[PDB]
């Protein structure tokens, strides 16, 4: 256990920006598998098992409060 | 990065 999925939500309802990318609903949870990028990307896969890259400045955690 | 993101993003920041 090094990197397990990091459970993150969407703030709202966007699908990729080309067909390499993953697609996700306002509300829905995601599990990120990698980092982000210079353009805020990150490589992730969703619940159903798709794999892909998703907008990441446009989600957020949904884990335990900020502290 | 593989391709431009749609970054930057919409709303929910500046509060």
């Amino acid at each position: 256990m090094k990197v397990p999925g990091v459970r993150v939500r969407a703030l709202y309802d966007y699908t990729g920006q080309e067909a390499d990318e993953l697609s996700f609903k306002a509300g829905e949870e995601l599990m990120k598998i990698s980092e982000e990028d210079e353009q805020g990307w990150c490589k992730g896969r969703l619940l159903t098992g798709h794999v892909g890259l998703y907008p990441a400045n446009y989600v957020e955690k949904v884990g335990l409060a900020a502290a | 990065t593989k391709g431009p993101a749609p970054n930057p993003p919409p709303i929910l920041k500046v509060w």
